[PDB]
RNA sequence: GUUUUCGUUGUUUUUU
């Protein structure tokens, strides 16, 4: 194997190659106390849905 | 063949854990405590490894033309 | 074969502008403003700090296609602030907001580890 | 010059997908930023592998 | 000894695929060929005569030739210039040769003039692939390692001239078994009472009747029965042929037919037969009756008339049964009771005999189709030598006897049927089956096992039909009951299950040695009243004894074939409602090994299994505790073989629960028998695994038993083309296409039957994420979204072949063309195709980034007459991108060079790209997004593709549910998911171990609206899948023509996408534009888009014998020397061609530009 | 400068348009056109 | 040198 490398600057948004992260966790509200989810449920809300 | 260099569904780099996770797998231990060890948490990097097929040693045990 | 381009979502073309501001007399003081090569990230972002501006009387955007890095926000504020100038206003806020946040983020960073 | 048996296409978007250290990525000038013809290290650093 | 659990059965599967496997027929069928087969069908007529009867005083000088033994030889393949070595299959492929080898005979000559050893070539064979004769046969694994050949590839085909050609078994109904059908009622027959009586051994057709019944009730007269018997020229009475055939009276003809006495309306129904055969009351006047209508010339004369008679109704008429003398009165009485059983079943006291019950079927395998095609070769072989031994024999030279022998005989015939594909010889074109040859697949892995595993019943749509396309009740267990092709095909070409093995065929002596054991009672001893509930034991089809007791013997038929000393495969039946017993040996025959539970009721096992875990532990072993091998299984009497027509007559257990007769509201659990008037159940076996019901291709889906039949169906089709990595040497193969993915991956949701497939090893498709929702409104109407950033990353990334080959030709003897550059002066009639890739041979080199208008082999041909060459290059195909793979330069045959280019080129998905799940859920890819743009989870993890909801309403794959689930858990847990159809997994347990697993037990999870993060409302069932990539892309369709190339006949745009092809414009289209009103649409389509010429045409002939000319601007109609009143007409060439047919038909179409009125 | 190379032998030659294809120390008929040694360039994406 | 030159029989498998 005799390879020859050009890396030019890049971001994820062109290339996953050059991507900064794998992904980010974004989280709010962690009792969805502001009412942005159901919590579907086939008994009842809060005990099927964690903490 | 050949575990991906950045992971499929999230993009950790993951390829230099293959020989690592061989490893691993030699002293009769289980697998997912082993991927553990491996930083592998998000079960996408997770089956990545656990599901990947090398298929290379086949091909290399051909004798090639030179 | 016929698939689009990538750099092109945020290289801007010589002919059409970042910037193409029309005025929408469809109700007083309202523009609508072309962005090309952006998206949600930052028109999402602009149409809050706009809708918490007073002055603001309508403020939305659209990216009027999935497959073209663009969108076209409409804005209307009050007989007071011009929409242009409702926009500068968001942008200079938001910096700020980036600033501090950037700040405590540094100094929080050093001190933690 | 390559005696694998695996495709160069896979080696090099192999290759590419690899991440470089890069906390100077930001003084990099882009391609087309940047006015040279073809590629000066400034807006491209090269890399060599030879096995 | 204890119960039997469902890893021990899968280890009874271990120990079958071990010995047996599953080429384990083919392999034996064609080693069956060149063991037993050939040699029969060389030696079928051992005796050739020749003579001189004249003087030489008087002589007879008889040049005798005796036959002698065959020769087999190892593969050698004698190149074109006497550097002769021992030939290899990677060889063979590289130079496209045929695997075959020589053969050769031993005719001896014996000369016997009265005064009243020798060693030639018969020909080259084709030699499947694995037989025991092969190149690499007893070469090891490293020897393999040197040749380069791929491990996994099994075989089972057969080379022919690079290319592979697999013969496909065929179905066909089994002979020598009465078959009464009911006759339309307007017609003189009602029914038909047929039989296709042909000799057992070959399973060749020798001849068949059909005796029908005529006249009605109340209508029609008496019930006649006349049958044609073969070569007459008239329906015979049956009472007559019986008065020719030996027994004159009547009574005898109802002591062969009549065997219930007690019954007075059959006696009044034969009444009339006899009535009307009155005329005939001996066996002289019956057998010149027979005679006059035999179809044989004038003047035979009454004596000779009798004797051929007499000779049709001994041999062609029940051949299978005798041809020879002494047994006519074993006809007699077969007769009878096969007329006996069409009254029988016309009275319908009986239910009419059924036509798909496998029981009267077999399947001729490689082997017996080439053992009937070497039968007709060589019977136009042993009679060249009489051909031209006549033409010598009168000059009677020192003939060479090695120049008469036109080996080459059988060459072409094999070579023909197995590359056309019909099998028979060419001259004989018609009346030829097609397709029994086909050319192997190579696409993926199974594209090939599959492949090498169909079956086929070559009836055709004449009379479409249900019935043989239609699943049926017999085809439980035996074979695939969802791999069916598409709508012409479809329910016809049928593939086996997995655990079948066909009969190769063995010697039915054995088995009439172990009837007749029990004090058998011949047909003769046959009687209405001695035998009134006697059991009729038949062999093969073939009625060969009676019997009072048969419970001893078939219980020790049974035991016996436990034991081994019968042949395992051989099927037993007792019709015991019947009074009949039934023995079948013949080839084609397909059994599954039963585990044996005890049907003798004699102890505690009598509702359990005599395999145990003591077998068990022995077969774990590999070998015995003093080998324990499959046959060992087969042969200890634990398991044995059975066939749908023993099936019908057993009654099997499905599990091992329900072996043991048994004596709660669960909602995950499947049901057994009820048992509740029916207290007690002794199955007399049990299968190894329900889940062995299924198919190759079956055994890949998970769970396919929680999913819709005809979406099972639909992943059976769609399997075999599922994009995916098919041999490990895919590199040294030049194939028309190849197709091997970047990163093969292991499903996460398996079988246990997938463990023996060694799909760890040839993954087909990868474990990606997909969430289930409605964001984009894309997903709609079989659309999928799709993650850029995976698909940056390589998912499902793959890489594409295509091998171009090429050749010199030889125009005479040393009149050939050249690979060389072509250039603007030698070479005439140029390309625009960019000729300077090529280098100094023609052949560009390997490595460099193809295109396409770019030649990549450069040819020159000659002109026939100084600059006389002419491009005859074959450039790359112009929508194809990539870089040259490989390219490989050898010869063929002879002399020619014969280069092989295979092109590489990566394939990546893209907008409309095909992809299909195991569950049926196919579709195309509607639009791609970034990461940034769609919804993440609480951890920020986005799926790798998204799919409609609409499926599930629809569609209903509860299957891909599971899948799901399963599959979340297996990552989680890091391990590989089971999902064997008929297991006891419940999926509540599957959602408390995610609970465990710290994730919601049904599997939703919030995303975040990718555009703002926000808490999207409902919580998204969100994780992976195994998917697979399909063949078809979007850009192989992708097509615009305003104008290209037209026919050379038509005049108008050709078809085909390969050759710029025009839109084939239906006639429904038609209509339909006409009821739009599209007049001058229509009319441009039909006018500029197609073939549009002006002619001049005369008005007073109003034909178009007009010489025209433009630019002398003269226009004479020959006809009618019109030259003033002549018209031009802007119409289609099609409409010039009509019309020139109906001038070649002599039919005047008189075009008229007026109107007569 | 138009290169060859053997089947397995590993030898490396050059044939013209003067001889039948034949590896000419092993005497293989299965040959190959050498690789051609240029650089090829890829976009690593 | 504007311009500029491929086809069929039969066979199999296919595609909502
Ligand atoms: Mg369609
Ligand atoms: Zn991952
Ligand atoms: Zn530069
Ligand atoms: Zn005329
Ligand atoms: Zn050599």
């Amino acid at each position: 194997l005799n390879i020859r490398c050009i890396a030019k600057k890049g971001i994820a948004k062109e290339h996953a190659k050059w991507s900064p992260c794998s992904a980010i966790a974004f989280e709010y509200d962690p009792h969805n106390k502001l009412k942005h989810t159901d919590f579907w449920f086939e008994v009842d809300a809060k005990k099927e849905w964690p903490d | 063949m050949i575990i991906p260099v950045r992971c499929f569904s999230c993009g950790k780099v993951v390829g230099d854990k293959w020989d690592a996770y061989l490893r691993l797998l030699e002293e009769g231990k289980q697998e997912g405590d082993a991927l553990d060890e491996l930083k592998l948490k998000r079960y996408c990097c997770r089956r990545m490894v656990l599901t990947h097929v090398d298929l290379i040693e086949k091909f290399l045990r051909y004798n090639p033309l030179e | 074969m016929n698939a689009p381009d990538r750099f092109e979502l945020f290289i801007l073309p010589d002919d059409v502008p970042k910037l193409k501001i029309t005025p929408d007399s469809r109700v007083p003081n309202c523009i609508i403003i072309k962005f090309e090569r952006e998206d949600h990230t930052l028109a999402n972002l602009l149409r809050e700090e706009l809708a918490l501006y007073p002055d603001v009387t309508f403020v939305a955007y659209k990216v009027e296609h999935p497959l073209f890095a663009n969108f076209v926000m409409r804005l209307q504020t009050e007989e007071g602030t011009r929409p242009k100038q409702a926009l500068e206003r968001a942008c200079a806020s938001i910096i700020n907001k980036l600033k501090t946040l950037d700040h405590k983020f540094n100094e929080e960073w050093n001190i933690k580890n | 010059m390559n005696t694998s048996v695996l495709a160069d296409e896979f080696i090099s978007h192999r290759l590419g997908l690899i991440p470089l250290v890069s906390e100077d990525v930001e003084e990099m000038k882009y391609s087309r930023d940047c006015t040279c013809e073809d590629y000066c290290d400034e807006c491209s650093v090269v890399l060599e592998l030879s096995a | 000894d204890d119960t039997i659990t469902t890893e021990d059965c899968w280890t009874v599967i271990s120990a079958f695929f071990e010995e047996k496997g599953l080429v384990s027929q083919q392999l034996d069928s064609f080693d069956e060929f060149m063991e037993t087969s050939i040699q029969d069908l060389v030696w079928e007529e051992p005796r050739l005569i020749l003579d001189q009867p004249a003087q030489h005083d008087n002589i007879n000088k008889r040049y005798e030739i005796r036959f002698g033994k065959i020769y087999l030889s190892r593969p050698t393949m004698t190149e074109a210039d006497g550097t002769t070595h021992a030939m290899f299959p990677q060889e063979a492929r590289l130079r496209n040769l045929t695997y075959s080898s020589p053969v050769y005979l031993d005719m001896e000559k014996s000369m016997f003039t009265s005064i009243d050893g020798n060693k030639v070539h018969i020909g080259k064979v084709p030699i499947m692939l694995r037989s025991k004769f092969c190149s690499l046969r007893t070469l090891d694994e490293v020897d393999l390692y040197k040749m380069k050949e791929c491990p996994y590839d099994m075989g089972g085909y057969f080379v022919i001239n690079g290319s592979e050609k697999v013969l496909i078994a065929q179905e066909r109904s089994a002979a020598n078994i009465v078959q009464v059908f009911k006759k339309a009622a307007p017609s003189p027959i009602s029914h038909v009472a047929e039989i296709r009586s042909a000799l057992e051994k070959g399973s060749r057709l020798i001849s068949t009747m059909q005796i029908k019944l005529y006249g009605r009730e109340d209508k029609g007269t008496g019930r006649t029965i006349k049958a044609t018997l073969p070569y007459v020229k008239q329906d015979i009475p049956i009472v007559i042929v019986f008065r020719a055939l030996g027994v004159v009276p009547d009574g005898e003809i109802l002591q062969h037919i009549c065997y219930d006495e007690n019954d007075w309306q059959m006696l009044e129904m034969l009444k009339p037969c006899i009535e009307e055969g009155f005329v005939i009351q001996d066996k002289e006047v019956a057998l010149d009756f027979i005679g006059r209508r035999g179809s044989a010339a004038l003047g035979i004369r009454r004596e000779k008339r009798i004797q051929y008679a007499k000779d049709i109704l001994q041999k062609e008429l029940l051949p299978h049964i005798t041809q020879e003398e002494g047994f006519e009165t074993r006809k007699t009485f077969f007769l009878g009771y096969m007329v006996n059983r069409l009254l029988l079943c016309a009275l319908e006291r009986k239910d009419q005999d059924d036509r798909d019950h496998f029981g009267k079927k077999r399947l001729d395998l490689a082997g017996p189709l080439l053992a009937n095609l070497f039968r007709i070769l060589f019977r136009k072989l042993t009679r060249e030598i009489y051909r031209y031994m006549q033409r010598c024999i009168e000059t009677d030279r020192d003939f060479n006897l090695n120049l008469a022998v036109k080996s080459t005989t059988i060459t072409s015939g094999l070579k023909y049927s197995l590359a056309t594909g019909n099998w028979g010889e060419q001259k004989k074109a018609m009346s030829s089956r097609a397709g029994v040859s086909q050319v192997l697949n190579r696409y993926t892995y199974s594209s090939t096992l599959s492949h090498l595993r169909r079956t086929n019943t070559p009836i055709g749509r004449d009379g479409k039909l249900a019935k043989p396309r239609q699943l049926h009740n017999t085809h439980w267990g035996l074979v695939c009951p969802a791999e069916t092709p598409e709508g012409q095909a479809c329910g016809l070409v049928k593939n086996l299950s997995l655990l079948s093995g066909i009969s190769i065929g063995s010697p039915s002596e054995p088995i009439i040695n172990f009837l007749e054991e029990w004090g058998m009672e011949p047909l003769e001893d046959y009687d209405p009243a001695q035998h009134t509930k006697s059991t009729r034991i038949f062999v093969n089809g073939v009625w060969t004894g009676i019997h009072r007791d048969p419970s001893m013997l078939v219980s020790t038929m049974r035991d016996l074939r436990r034991s081994g000393a019968i042949s395992p495969e051989v099927s037993i039946i007792r019709d015991i409602r019947e009074r009949e017993f039934k023995i079948f040996t013949d080839v084609g025959r397909v059994y599954r090994p039963l585990f044996i539970v005890e049907d003798d009721e004699s102890k505690d096992n009598k509702g359990e299994l005599r395999i145990t875990k003591e077998h068990i532990r022995k077969i774990q072993q590999g070998y015995d505790d003093d080998v324990y091998g499959w046959s060992s299984l087969v042969t200890s009497g634990v398991i044995e073989y059975v066939d749908g027509e023993e099936e019908e007559t057993i009654m099997i257990a499905m599990t091992p629960e329900d072996l043991q007769t048994r004596s709660l509201n669960d909602t995950a659990k499947r049901i057994k028998p009820e048992m509740s008037t029916s207290s007690h159940h002794t199955f007399t076996h049990c299968e190894i695994h329900p889940s062995m019901i299924l198919g190759v291709a079956a055994s890949i889906i998970p769970f396919p038993d929680h999913n819709q039949s005809p979406r099972n169906t639909y992943q059976s089709a769609m399997g075999k083309q599922a994009m995916g990595v098919f041999l490990t040497n895919y590199n040294v193969r030049m194939d028309t296409m190849a197709n091997i993915l970047y990163y093969p991956q292991k499903p996460l949701a398996k079988t246990q039957a997938m463990e023996y497939l060694k799909f760890r090893e040839l993954p087909a498709g990868q474990n990606a994420i997909v969430a289930i929702a409605c964001y984009s409104g894309y997903n709609q109407e079989d659309s999928m979204i799709m993650n850029q950033s995976s698909i940056d990353r390589g998912l499902f990334r793959s890489l594409f072949f295509r091998s171009y080959m090429d050749q010199e030709k030889r125009f005479g003897i040393s009149i050939v063309e050249e690979f060389e550059k072509p250039t603007r002066a030698t070479t005439l009639r140029l390309k625009h195709g960019t000729y300077e890739k090529l280098d100094e041979d023609g052949l560009i080199a390997p490595g460099v980034r193809v295109s396409g208008d770019d030649i990549i082999i450069g040819k020159t041909t000659p002109i026939p007459p100084y600059h006389t060459k002419r491009d005859a290059s074959t450039p790359l195909r112009s929508t194809e991108n990539g870089i040259v793979d490989q390219v490989l330069l050898t010869t063929n045959q002879e002399g020619l060079k014969f280069v092989k280019v295979r092109m590489r080129t990566t394939k990546v998905p893209q907008i409309g790209d095909k992809f299909a799940s195991r569950h049926g859920q196919k579709g195309t890819i509607g639009v791609t997004y970034r990461h940034e743009d769609m919804p993440f989870s609480a951890e920020g993890i986005v799926p790798d593709l998204i799919i409609n909801p609409h499926a599930i309403p629809s569609r209903m794959t509860v299957a891909h549910l599971i899948e799901c689930l399963l599959s979340k858990v297996g990552s989680i847990r890091g391990y590989e998911g089971d999902a064997t159809p008929f297991t006891d997994l419940t999926v509540d347990a599957v959602s408390n171990l995610l609970r465990d697993n710290g994730y919601q037990s049904r599997g939703f999870e919030v995303m975040y609206n990718g555009h703002t993060g926000k808490k999207l409302m409902a919580q998204v069932f969100f994780g992976p899948t195994y998917y697979q990539r399909l063949r078809h892309m979007v850009d192989d369709k992708i097509h615009a023509r305003a104008r290209g190339p037209v026919q050379v006949l038509t005049r108008q745009p050709v078809e085909g996408r390969s050759r710029d092809g025009g839109l084939r414009f239906g006639e429904m289209e038609r209509d339909c534009m006409i009821a739009h009103g599209a007049a001058g649409f229509l009319k441009e389509r039909l006018m500029e888009a197609s073939d549009a010429f002006r002619v001049h045409v005369c008005g007073i002939c109003g034909l178009m014998s007009v010489i025209a000319n433009l630019k002398k601007n003269q226009f004479e109609c020959r006809s009618c020397k019109n030259k003033t009143n002549i018209y031009q007409l802007h119409i289609p060439y099609a409409a010039k061609l009509l019309f020139q047919e109906l001038m070649a038909m002599n039919i005047a179409p008189r075009l008229y530009t007026e109107r007569s009125g | 400068g138009v290169k060859y190379t053997c089947g397995a032998c590993a030898h490396n030659f050059s044939l013209n348009k003067s001889d039948p294809v034949r590896c000419k120390e092993c005497g293989h008929r299965v040959i190959y056109k050498a690789r051609t040694k240029r650089m090829i360039q890829f976009d690593a994406r």
